[PDB]
């Protein structure tokens, strides 16, 4: 189906290597940074949407760096 | 001997008074166990094999189709319903269609289109309950002393070599002596049932792949899924997820499926272990083992020998192993019989006063023909030193340089100490666990936090969780309130699981 | 004394293939380098090829544009040669050969060092076979 | 079909089903019928023999095949011999017999 | 000793119907599994049947296509097999079983897949004829 | 409604899930449920079965 | 004083009390079973409850079998069976807290 739910959040922990041990920062990373690339506009949107929000400058940068990390994934 | 180059091995010394020491086996690594006056043994786990597993709820991940049809009906008279239906081997869609005076039935309502397709399994996964009992375990242990070089990873009919055993340890039979001839034996008490979480890992195969699944993730993935047993002409009680019911314009109905899934599924497996199948078992190579060792009567073969006094010739040479121990390879020129090498580094040859320490075992030959061959290692002191090997005026000498000053040797043990408690949790605290009160007290409260945490947290992976480890630190770092060090605590934790994969 | 056995050689015409097989007995078959080496009537000896105990490594001589497969089975203390797209050069009787030298230094057998002191002590009587 | 001995001798019959999981013969049972009598059973669950069979029968089994084995064979052993086991979880199924004489 | 009977077998026509029937006495028959085996005149012996204790669960081979029906009664001892539409390839001798391995499972209830059996405890058989 | 010939099956405590072959045919109404079993009844554990 | 073996090893109910079933190898009539659950064999301390009674073998046979179930500590233990050199044991681990 869609779905397949990533194994990645029971990860079996023990001195030996994973399946794929290689492959799971640069996935995330890399998943971010190419969907950013190509929409450039969504950040100026999401600065937008962030500074309406929040009163001090650290919770409009943190509420920032959310909206640009749930984009990308459509969560 | 067998844990020279493994380069992840740690050094247990010391007990009560000889009474027994608690150790952990891993996979990776093994454990060199020193006594005061007791030979020096290694102890490693080498396969985890699995026995007669019960296969539960096999998945399809390649769908084949086969002779569509359909029905429709009057924009009044009703459903549709193929003949096809009541069987439980096709996959049925009923939908509404654009209908009236061209088609056929004169009115210009909706009707309704029902298509069914007939679906075959070519390929499936299926995934198998592992008990924590008929759980065997395989673990090698050999000793120092007497075997040259050569007799390192030579596996071969052991039963007759004296010097290195085999034991297997099952939750039916937990407790084990290997008898070492001529040293003694050592009994080994171990839990087999607290191993690796058996529990709730299942055996996953897809095409003699063979992998450790984590239940509720081999529940929760959505595909046709079969049952148990399969007896004659399957049924898949999903018949969604994996045919496309794809509409066309004006009534038009078509079926497709889904291609072959395997692609999902290998990279769905993220941070799965590997493993092995040998006819109806299965060999895991990643394991964690708890023995406690009761060394009592071990025995030293060399002691009331004579020395040797003839010659000593270092021909393969000394060595350096990565934690920081020295191999040497000596060869006997005299036909001295049984005999006793006088080995011991030392500093200022003029008045050789031993220093550092031989974690070799009672240095003997046992060969009496006429060159023989021995192998010892020993532990220098940091500075420059001389091994010395041989009697009077005819001693061979060699010259060695350790690198790093005890504060070195202090900051990699408490790094092998970090990476030891990420990797085994609360287990962690029994490593050299002579046990005594402050030790015990650790491992309580390790527990209880680390079931916390294990409740809380853990439902990340590396990147969510340096996500949220950097953000707590954030918010510790500028709350100014008293909890500040408590969420300051958490990102070390998160932090830590991090940086030591 | 291990004895080698050679099995499979037959007469076939050219372009044919054919499947060489040699048994093994009297060692630990598991933790050696086996070696197929051939020789022509009436010429010399011409190494073919070498497998190492897991079959990860599998070295072949240049004459063999990939036509050869070598493989082993350590449980049935079996080794295989598959030959392809024979010609008339490949009429010969080839031998089925045991690497005891490097037994001594490797015991594992597994790790393919370039230039490791070898040695193929144990022969077969090896089996002729004529692309015909 | 059947199968030919001479007294004292040892005969051996086989049971093969094609392609079942295998693990059927496990549960495979070997039953005799004298002529005109009323079937007995020698062997079930594979290997184990009833109390009050005699000892002189015996059974194996593979991941292939079951065997039977009659040894000091005697004139009473001339029977049909039959093996039946699961065709699928709810399910019999005898064999085709074997007539020994 | 158990004695098992078998009743009700005679001759009947092609299409007809027929109750077969078996008494058991001696052990406990509200605990075992009983079976419906047969074997045609001059052939080998072909199962048919199950049922268990309470008669919940019932188990037929594939050649009875709902032709056949077994049924019991715990409380007198007996078995049944009710038959209908008899066709000429089922005239036979019909062996009443019963089932004492099972009895592991001394309820005779649960019908586990591949449970271990053997039957060795078989009536006279009674022969029914299609002609 | 009128009913019919009954059937069930059961699979231990630590096996896969029960399944009648008549569960592939669309006249059966069938429930799938857990049960109580261990050293009374064959299989060797005390899960549900 | 006899063997013991372990027919089916452990079961584990669902309230965690372990039914153990025993067979006996030797001849020595009706006797006592010595059964305990211990840590540290070195010295064998009484930890845990047995819930059965004083377990007996009543048969005098070659081979006789008997059932106990006892009720383990929380963390892991072992199930030790007999008297000295021959006494089977059995690793056991309850998951529950107080
Ligand atoms: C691991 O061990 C094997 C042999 O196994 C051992 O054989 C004996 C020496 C005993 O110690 C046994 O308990 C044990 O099973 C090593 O292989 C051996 O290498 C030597 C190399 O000197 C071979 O010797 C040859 O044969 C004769 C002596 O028998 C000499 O005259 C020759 O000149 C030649 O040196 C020996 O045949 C060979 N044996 C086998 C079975 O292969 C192996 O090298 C060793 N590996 C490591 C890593 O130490």
């Amino acid at each position: 189906a869609v779905t397949l739910p990533s194994h990645s959040t029971r990860k079996l922990q023990t001195r030996s290597q994973t399946w794929l041990e290689s492959r799971e920062y640069t996935k995330h990373l890399i998943r971010v940074e190419n969907w950013i690339f190509r929409n450039p506009g969504f950040a100026l949107a999401a600065a937008a949407i962030a500074w309406l929000l929040g009163s001090s400058t650290s919770q409009k940068v943190i509420y920032l760096v959310m909206i640009l990390l749930i984009a990308p994934a459509y969560s | 001997i067998r844990c020279i180059g493994v380069s992840n091995r740690d050094f247990v010394e010391g007990m009560s008074g000889g009474t027994w020491v608690d150790v952990v086996l891993e996979h990776g690594g093994c454990v060199t166990v020193m006594a005061q006056d007791k030979p020096t043994v290694d102890i490693e786990l080498v396969t985890t094999t699995v026995s007669n597993m019960a296969e539960v709820r096999s998945y399809c991940y390649e769908a084949s189709i086969s002779d569509m049809a359909s029905d429709s009906r009057c924009p009044t008279q009703g459903e549709a319903y193929l003949d096809k239906q009541s069987d439980t081997q096709y996959v049925c869609k009923r939908t509404l269609v654009d209908r009236g005076w061209g088609n056929g039935c004169g009115l210009f309502g909706k009707g309704s289109l029902v298509t069914c397709a007939k679906f075959a399994c070519s390929k499936k996964m299926t995934g198998k309950s592992i008990q924590p009992e008929n759980l065997e375990y395989r673990i090698m242990l050999s000793v120092h002393g007497s075997q040259h070089s050569g007799m390192i990873v030579n596996d071969t009919g052991h039963e007759t070599d004296e010097n290195r055993a085999k034991v297997e340890i099952t939750p039916n039979s937990p407790r084990a002596e290997a008898t070492l001839g001529g040293f003694g034996s050592l009994g080994l008490d171990c839990e087999p049932r607290t191993g690796l979480d058996f529990s709730d890992l299942y055996y996953l195969t897809m095409n003699n792949k063979h992998w450790l699944v984590h239940k509720e993730w081999f529940h929760d993935i959505p595909l046709p899924w079969h049952a148990g047993a399969d007896t004659g002409t399957p049924h898949w009680n999903n018949k969604e997820a994996l045919v496309e019911f794809k509409d066309a314009h004006a009534k038009r109905q078509t079926v497709v499926v889904l291609g072959s899934q395997e692609g999902a599924v290998h990279t769905a497996l993220a941070g799965a272990l590997e493993a092995e199948m040998d006819g109806a078992k299965g060999r895991l190579s990643s394991g964690h083992l708890k023995c406690r060792l009761k060394m009592d009567k071990l025995r030293l073969k060399g002691v009331s020998y004579s020395l040797c006094t003839a010659a000593f010739t270092f021909t393969k040479i000394p060595a350096e192993t990565l934690h920081g121990t020295v191999t040497v390879e000596v060869q006997y020129a005299g036909t001295d019989g049984p005999c006793k090498v006088p080995a011991q580094m030392a500093v200022d040859m003029q008045t050789l006063t031993p220093v550092g320490r031989l974690i070799t075992a009672n240095p003997v030959i046992t060969e009496s023909t006429e060159n023989s061959k021995m192998m010892l290692e020993l532990d220098p002191p940091f500075g420059d030193s001389y091994i010395v090997i041989g009697v009077g005026e005819k001693k061979i000498t060699h010259h060695w340089h350790r690198s790093g000053s005890t504060i070195g040797k202090a900051f990699e043990a408490t790094v092998r100490g970090a990476k030891r408690m990420a990797v085994l949790g609360d287990t962690a605290w029994d490593f050299g666990s002579v046990g005594g009160a402050l030790n015990s007290l650790g491992k309580g409260i390790h527990q209880i936090f680390g079931a916390a945490f294990k409740s809380l947290f853990g439902g990340m992976s590396w990147f969510s969780q340096i996500l949220i480890g950097t953000l707590l630190m954030w918010l510790g770092l500028n709350t100014k309130n008293g909890s500040i060090s408590l969420m300051c605590l958490a990102l070390g934790g998160v932090l830590i699981f991090l940086s030591t994969a | 004394e291990v004895q080698l056995v050679e099995s499979g050689g037959g007469l076939v015409r050219p372009g044919g293939s054919l499947r060489l097989s040699c048994a093994a007995s009297g060692f630990s078959y598991s933790n050696h380098w086996m070696h197929w080496v051939r020789q022509a009537p009436g010429k010399g000896l011409v190494w073919v090829s070498r497998i190492n105990s897991d079959g990860s490594t599998r070295n072949y001589a240049d004459f063999v544009k990939g036509r050869f497969t070598i493989s082993r089975d350590n449980a049935e203390n079996t080794l295989y040669l598959e030959m392809n797209s024979l010609t008339a050069d490949d009429t010969a009787v080839y031998y089925c050969v045991r690497d005891g030298v490097r037994f001594y230094y490797d015991s594992t057998g597994y790790y393919p060092d370039s230039f490791f002191k070898y040695g193929m002590d144990v022969w077969g009587q090896g089996t002729t076979v004529t692309v015909s | 079909v059947s199968v030919s001995g001479s007294p004292g001798q040892s005969i051996t019959i086989s049971c093969t089903g094609t392609s079942s999981n295998a693990d059927t013969y496990n549960l495979v049972s070997w039953y005799q019928q004298r002529p005109g009598k009323a079937p007995k059973l020698m062997i079930y669950e594979g290997t184990k023999r009833p109390s009050g069979v005699s000892n002189r029968f015996s059974a194996s089994k593979s991941a292939t095949a079951a065997s039977l084995t009659i040894s000091g064979l005697q004139p009473e052993d001339e029977a049909d011999y039959y093996c039946c086991s699961y065709a699928t979880s709810r399910t019999l199924v005898f064999g085709g017999g074997t007539k020994l004489t």
